């Protein structure tokens, strides 16, 4: 009986749920050629978090723990803690710690550390390759490449803050990251577990609607496109509201609040993704003050007004 | 996969007129804000004038307002820049740039995610 | 049009509104001796954002713009844009661009840049000293000290991502940052404008309640304590709900959902800060699952149950 | 404003008993999780055992079970470690550590923001 709704927020007011950066635009494209199975930004419309999804956007692609130096290298193994520094439990029924990256690529950021006895601190450039054999966050271990072979201490609180992505400029431009390729969360010690399911439009003539950002690039010629299935604020809002789904499909209209004019309509599926009636790869051009409005639950046969 | 492509430049005669076109593909729904920039020798790309999705026009350089006209042809997904009575000061590489919004005509290059590769306008000495 | 409420979120599920990091604890202490006037994390209970507050946790202490430098210099001046890359308008009735840092200190992070013609990218260590004469975000410009004197291009999209704070280890430990000292947003040039007001308890025996985090340290011996008056999620929630204030004070109870018991009560003032009945500098020790819950609107001279 | 002070260490004889104290201050409302850690001069601080604000006890080292006992004196805001029948392998600098939460007994030092200065236990040879 509690009524469903989505937040009154513009696209630019919202945040990507797969990296800590604002949304920029709405994009639609076919996706039959590849598997769409992101693990961050996954939530049902009645507020059940899925995959590796957690609530605050600043924890997305962050890691915390302590580090051990790999002798003869500038590499360090982080022994992960949970996002609140609690001991990490690998038997929890999740694919990896909440907020773990859900794509294969090279994420550059900064490893910072505090020494607890005296409050001394340090920071160094660091990169995590999430396709590495040594990317094993589900087992509590992640390897970082850094610019030091000596400065970090053992058993001291250490954090990785993500900044952006890189690419090898001597190879084909934009060939990485690969945002729809999941990592092996156990570094191939075993298969991935407890995943949010892959998504695909099932209705004739429909495509996914993607909430898109441009990740910062730190070196090379990376593919900076990053698409999420739900804005982080929608995850946060559905978790709070926990309104029951009266059918499997919520009908949303995208509206200009100055005029009341509806720009387009789309389907928000109960399991947490959006489709539109469109064929082709296109950016939507929108009014900056436009926002989504929930109008009606609809049945499995409802045909959207075509766009594009 | 958005694409912008400018055409219409060349070596042109003072006092003649010309028409640049910015052809776009890859957008749906609203009509995008489009702005013409230019880069004169030794300078950065500088914003010239802009047309919103509602065809509201903003000038960023006051000296061009007598002679430069921007317009939109929705049916051919193109925006034009017409220049009357060409003058040597008009010489530059001309770029069009687009935003995925119907409103917001901004003067700075960083406000635009999408760009063409440019078309050169040279108002000739002979 | 529901009654006024606060979100059902634990302390650790929420985010500092003054730096993009999680909350860690609740802290109370006297503040009669200094000025408490932060500009981020400022919002009335009915959803009016104040100061430099905006909605995105990830934009707090971020800057966007393009950069120039004097030939041969490691210092780059950024000509600021708004957080969505729009032109920045210094005549807007705000203290500085939304999300500008609201304390004097040295914030270290990374300046990233993309070259639009070819998608080439670059990233460099960068520090902003918010006490500098060259820190003038209200005028549209700030300077970054970087580790390069040649590797940024003019007129290209450039972003500063914050990571942590630093201190000069050759001087008294923990002497900076100074979290309650506001920067001069227009440089040495003129006084600050359009500030969210200073806050103080007015009821006898009351103190402010602070939502506290520890900022990462990147070098030296910084003071890493960071207190905000409202979690960022409460700013987001009040903006979204916009419930009118029925008196000047909302009584909240902190509830342990493990037991049903109320641990303490506090006053949420309609202008956006919290007070408790306590004398002393004390950390609150809480159940991890504890959360705040609205109980009722109260009159101006309600007396809280004492704590501590 | 949590503060922690250990006392009770010194040079002690194998086979004797020893009580260490962790006196606490600076907190209100709940009873904090308190854990004893120990460090040998060539090792890192290691978690030994923990008591929650509800007095639930977790051991992190099996070998100390049944010689080491942790307890809380709420009235004095003090937590004790009782060691019976000291052994040379008990020699270390002993720390207490605290969290601003009533639950969550964790074995790793990074889980604890607050620490005392340590009290040395040396079992003489």
């Amino acid at each position: 009986t509690k009524p469903f709704s989505v937040p009154v927020l513009t696209v630019e007011e919202m945040t990507n749920s797969r990296f800590p950066i604002p949304l920029e635009k709405l994009f639609t494209g076919p996706s039959s050629a590849f598997v769409v199975q992101p693990q961050n930004g996954r939530c049902t419309t009645d507020g059940v978090l899925l995959g590796t999804t957690q609530l605050s956007p600043v924890n997305i692609c962050t890691f915390r723990g302590d580090v051990t130096h790999i002798t003869g290298s500038r590499n360090y193994t982080m022994n992960l803690a949970s996002q609140n520094w609690n001991d990490y439990d690998p038997t929890e029924e999740i694919p990896a710690p909440l907020g773990t990256p859900d794509f294969v690529g090279k994420i550059q950021g900064v490893l910072t550390q505090t020494t607890r006895t005296d409050g001394s601190t340090r920071g160094h450039k660091a990169t995590v390759y999430t396709g590495s054999a040594d990317f094993a966050p589900k087992l509590g271990r992640v390897q970082f490449e850094t610019d030091t072979d000596r400065d970090f201490e053992a058993n001291q609180n250490t954090k990785f803050t993500p900044v952006g992505v890189i690419q090898d400029g001597g190879t084909t431009h934009r060939n990485e990251p690969q945002q729809w390729v999941l990592p092996s969360y156990s570094g191939r010690n075993t298969h991935n577990v407890h995943l949010a399911p892959a998504v695909a439009p099932t209705f004739p003539g429909e495509q996914l609607l993607f909430f898109r950002s441009t990740m910062p690039g730190c070196s090379g010629y990376p593919n900076m496109d990053l698409d999420c299935l739900l804005p982080q604020e929608w995850v946060q809002y559905f978790y709070q509201e926990a309104a029951p789904a009266q059918s499997d499909v919520a009908l949303l209209r995208f509206v200009n609040p100055d005029t009341g004019r509806v720009l387009f309509e789309c389907k928000l599926h109960k399991s947490g993704y959006v489709t539109v009636a469109h064929t082709g790869q296109h950016d939507l051009v929108i009014p900056p003050n436009g926002y989504f409005r929930f109008d009606s639950w609809v049945n499995q046969f409802y045909t959207l007004a075509p766009m594009g | 996969q958005v694409q912008l492509q400018e055409s219409g430049g060349g070596l042109v005669q003072p006092g003649d007129s010309l028409r640049l076109s910015c052809a776009t593909s890859g957008f749906i729904l609203g009509r995008p804000v489009i702005t013409w920039f230019r880069q004169a020798p030794g300078k950065e790309r500088e914003g010239v004038l802009c047309i919103s999705g509602s065809d509201e026009i903003t000038y960023f350089i006051d000296s061009v307002k007598g002679r430069f006209t921007i317009s939109r042809d929705n049916a051919k997904n193109t925006v034009y820049l017409q220049i009357n009575s060409l003058k040597p000061e008009d010489t530059a590489n001309y770029y069009c740039a687009a935003r995925t919004f119907t409103a917001g005509c901004y003067s700075r290059s960083i406000a635009y995610p999408y760009w063409g590769q440019g078309t050169q306008v040279t108002v000739s000495s002979h």
